[PDB]
């Protein structure tokens, strides 16, 4: 009688894009592969990633700065097996996970499915299974670097109201609504556009009550929805909360693309596809330790290179970052404590 | 031969102040808030009328946080014309308009066609740069201006036609 985890952690090993898989176990895979989580990397580790199912079995990844790989599985009746996973060209198991590696060309994954990309709905599906597979780190400079020149983070409060409502956004794996999220918005003090957090919430995060009525309206178990509530009580969940929307984190990536992506803009223009510009699909954690991790993420439609023309795909920017215990949601202080790493890979559909 | 001209346009102006609103509004007249920010280039089209002229418009909606300044400037060189957006109640976003000029005359063409536009103009309790602050700086300039709300429609629609004319007359 097979538990999800256990389920998943075959799938990761056989391969999620094993060609003798039949589809309607695609599927499947999907629904566990969701579940899939970055959370706080320990000092040695790349990457680290948890998954908690509603059979109460949960699954932990470790990828070491090596790339050694491995899994823990804690069975609903609480046995732990720990596994030590290989990756190779068969599996592609590290493909597969939420990680950024040091690899010498952007990833490129295929979208498993018939997820086409005609509109608002296709395209997060499509930033909702992506933002699941794995990364290729970036590097900057000054120019490019989104917390240097003039006015590091000048736009985040603005980039929170227009991303809250709008957003995939997860809270230690539970899932936050858009109702939920418009609360949030209130709790923070962004009622509009224009203004910046109550000074409250600055210092002493969102009050128990608001804290407690975001979880309500919000998905996942009673257990998972009590750390919510202890997490947004945090004034560093303000933090986390607002510096994950920051438009600026995506300037790395589409300094290297950022003409292909027009084009698929214009391309999808001149059909009257209703595409949004982007979307955003954010997964926050604190660990049992108490460490806060963001992984953000940003999907955008382009264009395949040149010699496969009229082809469209994704490009995923993933920005993670630690918020260190102590800093508060200011843009002055965001500015000289925070330090993102930034990854991109692209994924092209299976039209 | 199903349109008699085709201009492109460039929305540029700071972060918050409305670009996308406006162009949501032109385009679709719709205004709503389910948006996320733009990252890096939006681009719309609609067709106008002009002097029982057909003229297909499109138009290109940039990210104005600083950091995008780079990538988005390599959209100033095919444009047509080019509208600088701020936002009436945010008196750093009108001092910046000299900024956006500047760039404009970076990397725009020699003889684009500008246009300077005063977004969300219906929050009057909140307004702190003045119609005639703003007029007298754009006509310093020699830059046709309008205030306008991408919320009520104001003068959305004649912002674009205005523009559009004004190409049309260069042309
Ligand atoms: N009251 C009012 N609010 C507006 C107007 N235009 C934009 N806004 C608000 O300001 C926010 C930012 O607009 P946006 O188009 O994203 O600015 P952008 O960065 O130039 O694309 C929107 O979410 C709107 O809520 C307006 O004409 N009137
Ligand atoms: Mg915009």
């Amino acid at each position: 009688e097979m538990s999800c985890a256990e389920k998943l952690l075959k799938v990761l090993s056989f391969g999620l894009w094993n060609p003798t898989y039949s589809r309607s176990e695609r599927q499947s895979f999907q629904e566990l592969l969701t579940v899939l989580e970055p959370v706080y990397p320990l000092p040695n580790e790349l990457g680290r990633v948890s998954a908690r199912f509603s059979d109460g079995s949960s699954l932990r990844i470790s990828v070491t700065n090596s790339e050694s790989i491995e899994a823990e599985i804690r069975t609903p009746n609480n046995e732990k097996i720990t596994v030590l996973l290989e990756s190779n060209e068969q599996n592609r198991l590290l493909q597969s996970l939420p990680i950024d590696r040091h690899m010498p060309y952007i990833q490129v994954h295929r979208a498993l499915s018939e997820m086409d990309l005609t509109d608002t709905t296709s395209m997060r599906n499509l930033l909702g299974f992506t933002s699941k597979l794995s990364t290729t780190l970036i590097p900057h400079n000054a120019q490019t670097d989104p917390l240097s020149g003039p006015t590091p983070f000048s736009s985040i409060f603005m980039d929170t109201c227009r991303g809250l409502g709008n957003a995939k956004l997860s809270l230690n794996g539970v899932d936050i609504p858009a109702n939920a999220q418009m609360l949030l918005r209130d709790a923070l003090g962004l009622k509009d556009t224009h203004s910046s957090p109550t000074r409250n919430v600055i210092d002493h995060g969102i009050s128990r009550h608001d804290a407690e009525q975001i979880a309500r309206e919000s998905s996942g178990s009673d257990k998972q929805k009590a750390e919510v509530v202890e997490f947004l009580c945090h004034p560093e969940a303000a933090t986390a909360i607002c510096s994950a929307f920051y438009q600026s984190f995506n300037v790395p990536a589409l300094t290297l693309t950022h003409e292909r992506i027009s084009k698929a803009s214009e391309y999808n223009a001149e059909r009257s596809l209703d595409t949004p510009n982007a979307c955003i699909n954010i997964s926050i954690s604190q660990s049992s330790d108490g460490n806060i991790y963001v992984t953000s993420h940003t999907g955008v439609l382009i264009m395949a290179p040149e010699d496969r023309p009229n082809e469209m795909g994704m490009l995923t920017n993933r920005t993670s970052y630690e918020v260190p215990q102590g800093v508060k949601c200011i843009i002055d202080e965001m500015v000289r404590a925070l330090q993102p790493r930034y990854a991109a890979s692209e994924t092209y559909l299976q039209n | 031969p199903e349109y008699d001209y085709l201009f492109k346009l460039l929305l540029i102006g700071d972060s918050g102040v409305g670009k996308s609103c406006l162009l949501l509004r032109f385009a679709d007249d719709t205004y709503t808030e389910s948006y996320i920010s733009t990252i890096g280039v939006d681009f719309k089209i609609r067709t106008i009328e002009l002097d029982g002229k057909t003229i297909k418009l499109q138009i290109w909606d940039t990210a104005g946080q600083e950091r995008f300044r780079t990538i988005t400037s390599s959209y100033y060189r095919g444009a047509h014309g080019i509208i600088v957006v701020y936002d009436v109640t945010d008196q750093e976003s009108f001092n910046n308009v000299k900024q956006w000029l500047q760039e404009i005359d970076r990397y725009a063409s020699e003889n684009v066609n500008k246009l300077l536009v005063g977004n969300k103009c219906d929050l009057t309790t909140k307004k702190v740069v003045d119609y005639t602050t703003a007029k007298e700086f754009a006509d310093s300039l020699g830059i046709p201006f309008l205030e306008t709300s991408a919320k009520n429609a104001t003068n959305v629609e004649q912002s674009f036609m205005t523009m559009a004319a004004e190409i049309k007359k260069r042309m």
